[PDB]
């Protein structure tokens, strides 16, 4: 005889039944990186913990009126 | 065994008098095959905490 019903028990009580595969499909002919978490920086210290003021306040960027002529 | 095949016969060993388990039995299935499965599978097999022999 075959005995498929028996030898299908010994499978199991030899394996324990967990016997199948979760067949994913898979299309694509490139598999590419995942597209995953990308935090923000969280400083514990600043990287120069006083931000520099205005540089270019208008008092410094207008030197001079010309008085020439023209 | 149900699970291995319709049995032939089963036969299991009491004592007579208050009739209760001597601890051993026998068994026919269909076949020779079966038995040669079951008794390869489970020779050794260990349960709560007996273990069977079978042969």
């Amino acid at each position: 005889a075959p005995s498929a019903k028996a030898t299908a028990a010994k499978k199991a009580v030899v394996k324990g039944t967990n016997g199948k595969k979760a067949l994913k499909v898979r299309t694509s002919a490139t598999f590419r990186l995942p597209k995953t978490l990308k935090l923000a920086r969280a400083p514990k210290y600043a990287s120069k913990a006083v931000p520099h003021y205005n540089r270019l306040d208008s008092y410094k960027v207008i030197e001079q009126p010309i008085t020439s002529e023209t | 065994f149900a699970q291995f095949g319709d049995l032939k016969e089963v036969r299991l060993a009491r004592n007579k008098k208050t009739g209760n388990s001597r601890h051993y039995g026998f068994l026919e299935f269909v076949n020779k095959e079966d038995a040669m499965i079951a008794q390869e599978s489970m020779n050794n097999y260990l349960l709560m905490g007996h273990l069977l022999q079978v042969r």
